[PDB]
């Protein structure tokens, strides 16, 4: 919750531990409580969907997530999503029913 | 070990020849116990 | 029929000099051990269950593709060219002939790929040979 | 107002206007009246897509010629912009003539951004959209439902009820905006993808990006039905050629041939299939083919071929199918061992670089696939799947990749080039073969478009240097130049941070990405302005990967939570609709006063298009120069042609892309004369690229700000927010900076 990397080393608690995949449903529950269609001025998904039939060069491993030897994420994108989240939950909870 | 890595079957072992076992006259003494040895910072 | 040789079950794990050869006429996965001691002597019939269709060891050769079926199709392709050869200045720029004529060879190589008609596409492909 | 050049009255929607904007529109009426193309660089704190429109729109309704528009932008956030302008525009102009002319805009784009059906909409990716559409308007269901009624196809009712009104009148005159024209069309249940597709050749002006230009695939269609004397702007074109080059390229994997020899088979059982039942469609279609006739002959107009034309128009051979494909079976066989000896190059185990000669000699030699027949397998594919049916085409999907590659290599021989590479990624347990095909000349692809069109204007904010552009795009000019905005009062202060407040050297060299003392100087440095800046704060990182590991480092270290009590943190994210909503939370953080932090890829998304202006920007903070990742055998080769080629030197063009887009990055927070934000350009490696700055960002570069650290750079961005919050004085901007309509005369008076 801290936005931080967990380490397998560490032991942790093993009563809150159950809780974790618990959050990873919140989550995804949160992620739709978030998503809404957006302006088209903004809409970067868009811009990427302009012109579906584009096949050039698969960009070099800089301008993709971080991954490691086995292929799997590294986990890095999980924190900046969850501080993504973080600050939009904030910014809705402005607007509420008062 | 060797005998299997010549017919290119990797061994899960190694030979054990191989595991490698790893001043004089004071000044002041008046204060005989006080002084810790504060050597490296 | 993933990495061992039909025949003597040998494994590329227990062999990692293993290595495997096929011959046109059947196209059947060996290993270079089984070759010298089935047809050092002399020619002999395949060891396969149900083919009875005799090899010298003089014809082994390394599959290209990993594909089999291409396999055949190239090598009945190369036979085929090897005697059915012209260029479009054969005909003189005649396009339509030089199609047709690309047309005539691609079934040619169909049927003797397919065994539609073996015996006679293989005596047109002997006749073209003295023309 | 509505002032006059020479003999072409104008009306500016607005009734003050800029030095520049007069100066540009000037210069953009001469490019016009003598003909030939110009390279036009105007600063982005003046209004540049009202001045083109404002003069364009009155250059084209006032001539006898009435010569079109073509308006092309980087993305399709850029065209909505240039619509609200245009509508901006026109209805200023329809209260001022007193009457709407007869006058058609339109934008256009895929239709992912235009579906209306409830149930097609609804995908994650263009490429279902289509085939979804295609599948209710190919016309295979009307046709089956005209013959049986019982037929449980569907079609889509948007789509259908435009064939009860005439083209002419699918919309109301004027300009139609995205967000106007989807609102219009749901009231009538109409289709805005195929009402736009429909009226391209009726409209005054058309909006669309670049790829719709570029790209042959998707441009053949469209650049069939605009005019041939039409005005062609390329409008914030800074980034031209890389859109050039990604769109004759091309990747394999041996997930894309383990894929395609599956579509391959199930190819020849469909036809094996077919040939049972109902054989009179396989010999149709060969009697057709042996005529001559190509898809253009056979493919209505309704339906689309299944694989989109990958080369340009020009190059497409006329000539008659060679033969040797011309039967299913014969063209499947063909396909099957083409998809085999891609196979058995994907073996190797050091990287090779061939040129498109060789690669078809081998396979001339290995198997014997001729370059001519090669140069049809997209052409044939087209009709053999048209042919046989095929409703769903999940399974034939991976093999318009084998087929767009086929049609490529064997067209092009110059300016191309195929690596193939053991290590997509070299930092992986398991090494995954990669073939690319990679398009080197960036003119190729703008070669059609510098011929066909007469006069083309090349717009941008920071298109510097403009030599370099008519070097890597073979194109000549009639004038190029760059604006210097006559702003009364500094606005933006760009400044060049070399090292820390304890003077340690501070790059983003990506060797050096995990250093403790770099990472903390950066850190210390977003820290310290997240803590003067007074609303928004943009941050770019040269590359997404670094922006990932220095993030997670500063989160370890403890710095973010020093940010976290002035502002809040939104970053970008790979996917496309996540970073939406960040952009949506960002903005609403700037507004209500919360303050926020955006960290973002300078060669990303949001770089691309998304302004920055008065609150959502006020302090930009450039992490280092964009550099590419330059152990890329794609880049290396490409820099090795257009050495050879262009004579440009790696290391120029390597620092030219940088600085286009550390350039591009740095001005999208002016809008107007009135905004300011604070430049940092944190590099040690900056501070030589002064003179490859923009123009009008390097004059407001001091020759004390080359080289400061973090406390000089922070202390003078306080003294300069302060400075910028003060009532500016009328007169110091009354006659120097903005121009009424009497100094309009004035200066037309003085000049002649
Ligand atoms: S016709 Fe238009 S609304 Fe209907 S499915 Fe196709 S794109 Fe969508
Ligand atoms: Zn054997
Ligand atoms: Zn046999």
């Amino acid at each position: 919750l801290r936005g931080e990397k967990i380490m397998q080393n560490d032991r942790g608690d093993v009563i809150i531990d159950r809780y974790l995949t618990l959050d990873q449903e919140f989550d995804r529950k949160d992620d739709d409580m978030l998503l809404h269609p957006v302006k088209k001025i903004i809409d970067l998904d868009g811009n990427i969907q302009d012109d579906p039939v584009v096949r050039g060069n698969r960009p070099d491993f800089t301008m993709q997530p971080g991954v490691d030897i086995n292929g799997n994420s590294d986990g890095t994108v999980d924190i900046l999503k969850g501080m993504n989240r973080l600050s939009e939950k904030m910014i809705m909870a402005l607007k509420n029913e008062y | 070990p060797r005998k299997l890595q010549d017919l290119g079957l990797k061994p899960a072992s190694v030979d054990p020849a191989t595991i490698k076992r790893q001043k004089g006259k004071i000044t002041n003494t008046h204060m005989t116990g006080i002084l810790k040895d504060y050597s490296h910072r | 029929n993933k990495d061992m040789c039909p025949i003597c079950k040998t494994d590329r794990y227990l062999s990692p000099d293993v290595k495997f050869l096929v011959n046109p006429e059947c196209y059947h996965r060996i290993c270079e051990s089984c070759v010298d001691r089935i047809f050092s002597l002399g020619p002999a019939q395949c060891p396969y269950k149900g083919c009875d269709k005799i090899l010298r060891k003089n014809k082994f050769k390394t599959q290209i593709f990993d594909d089999v079926e291409v396999e055949k199709e190239v090598d009945i392709r190369k036979r085929v060219f090897n005697v059915f050869n012209k260029t479009i200045d054969d005909f003189n720029g005649d396009l339509v002939e030089y199609n047709k004529y690309l047309e005539e060879v691609e079934d040619i190589i169909y049927k003797l790929d397919h065994g539609i008609d073996v015996a006679k596409t293989e005596e047109k492909l002997r006749t073209y040979e003295e023309l | 107002m509505k002032f006059y050049i020479d003999d072409l009255p104008v009306l500016f929607p607005y009734p003050k206007i800029y030095p520049e904007q007069y100066n540009y529109m000037c210069d953009i009426k001469k490019t016009l009246d003598v003909g030939g193309n110009s390279i036009l660089e105007m600063p982005s704190g003046t209004g540049k897509t009202v001045s083109l429109l404002s003069l364009t729109i009155a250059y084209q309704m006032h001539y006898p010629e009435h010569r079109k528009i073509i308006y092309c932008s980087r993305t399709m956030s850029e065209i909505e912009k240039a619509l609200v302008e245009l509508e901006n525009l026109m209805d200023y102009r329809t209260k001022e003539l007193g009457y709407q002319e007869d006058f058609r805009g339109l934008g256009l784009t895929s239709r992912k951004n235009l579906c209306l059906h409830p149930e097609v909409s609804k995908e994650r990716k263009g490429t279902v959209v289509d085939e979804k559409c295609r599948r209710m308007t190919n016309g295979q269901a009307k046709r089956k439902l005209e013959e049986d009624p019982e037929a449980n196809v569907e079609l889509c009712e948007y789509h259908e009820n435009l064939y009860n009104i005439e083209v002419e009148d699918y919309l109301p005159k004027g300009v139609f905006s995205f967000e106007k024209l989807l609102k219009y069309c749901e009231e009538k249940t109409l289709c805005p993808y195929f009402i736009v597709r429909r009226m391209i050749s009726l409209c005054n002006i058309i909006i669309y990006s670049y790829h719709y230009l570029l790209d042959p695939k998707i441009a053949e269609r469209v650049s069939n039905e605009v005019s041939k004397d039409s005005i062609v702007i390329f409008d914030e074109a800074h980034n031209i050629d890389n859109v050039c080059i990604e769109s004759l390229s091309l990747d394999l994997t041996t997930d894309a041939l383990r894929r395609a020899t599956r579509g391959a088979n199930a190819l020849d059982e469909r036809i094996s299939e077919v040939r049972k039942v109902d054989s009179q469609k396989l010999q149709d279609e060969y009697e057709k083919l042996v005529q001559g006739l190509h898809s253009a002959d056979i493919l209505t107009d309704q339906e689309e071929p299944f694989v989109e034309t990958p080369v340009l128009p020009q190059d497409l051979l006329t000539e008659a199918i060679p033969g040797n494909i011309r039967r299913a079976e014969h063209f499947v066989s063909f396909l099957k061992r083409l998809i085999e000896y891609l196979k058995t190059r994907m073996k190797v185990l050091h990287v090779i670089s061939e040129t498109p000669k060789s690669f078809l000699q081998h396979l001339k030699q290995l198997t014997f696939i001729e370059r001519k027949p090669l140069r049809f397998c997209s052409e044939r594919l087209s009709l053999l799947v048209r042919t046989l049916e095929v409703t769903e085409v999940e399974d034939f999907t991976a093999l318009k990749d084998i087929a767009t590659f086929a049609t490529l290599i064997s067209t092009y021989e110059e300016g191309f080039l195929l690596i193939i590479e053991p290590y997509e990624i070299e930092n992986a347990a398991v090494p995954n073969p990669i073939m690319r095909f990679t398009c080197l000349d960036a003119s190729i692809a703008i070669k059609p478009v510098f011929e066909r069109f007469s006069s083309v204007i090349i717009t941008s904010g920071t298109i510097s240097p403009l030599d370099m552009y008519p070097r890597m795009l073979n194109f000549k000019t009639v004038l190029q130049k760059s604006y210097a905005m006559t702003l009364a009062k500094k606005s933006f202060l760009p400044m060049i941070i070399t090292k820390g407040s304890d003077q340690v050297a501070i790059s983003s060299r990506f060797e050096i990405r995990n250093d403790p003392s770099i990472v903390r100087n950066y850190g210390s440095m977003l820290v310290e302005f997240a803590k003067i800046t007074p609303d928004g704060m943009v941050v770019f990182f040269p590359s997404y990967l670094y922006m990932e590991s220095i993030v997670s480092m500063w989160q370890t270290m403890g710095i973010l939570d020093e940010v976290w009590k002035h502002k809040l943190i939104l970053v970008e994210t790979p996917d496309a609709q996540e970073t939406s909503l960040a952009l949506e939370t960002y903005r609403k953080a700037c507004s209500n006063g919360r303050g926020a932090i955006l960290l973002s890829v300078a060669r990303g998304k949001v770089s691309e298009g998304i302004d920055f202006d008065h609150q959502y920007g006020r302090t930009v903070l450039m992490i280092g120069i964009p550099f590419q990742y330059t152990e890329s055998r794609i880049l290396k080769a490409r820099l090795e042609f257009m050495r050879e080629n262009y004579r440009i030197r790696e290391n120029d063009f390597l620092s030219f892309d940088a600085m286009r887009h550390a350039a591009q990055c740095l001005g999208r927070v002016l809008r107007g004369k009135d905004d300011y934000g604070v430049m940092v350009l944190a590099d040690r490696r900056f501070s030589r690229k002064r003179s490859q700055l923009p123009k009008w960002i390097a004059q407001g570069l001091s020759d004390a700000d080359l080289n400061l650290s973090t406390d000089m750079a922070i202390s003078n961005t306080k003294q300069f927010l302060r400075t910028m919050a003060q009532p500016t004085d009328p007169k110091d901007q009354e006659g120097v900076s903005v121009w009424s309509y009497e100094d309009l005369i004035k200066h037309q008076n003085s000049r002649k």
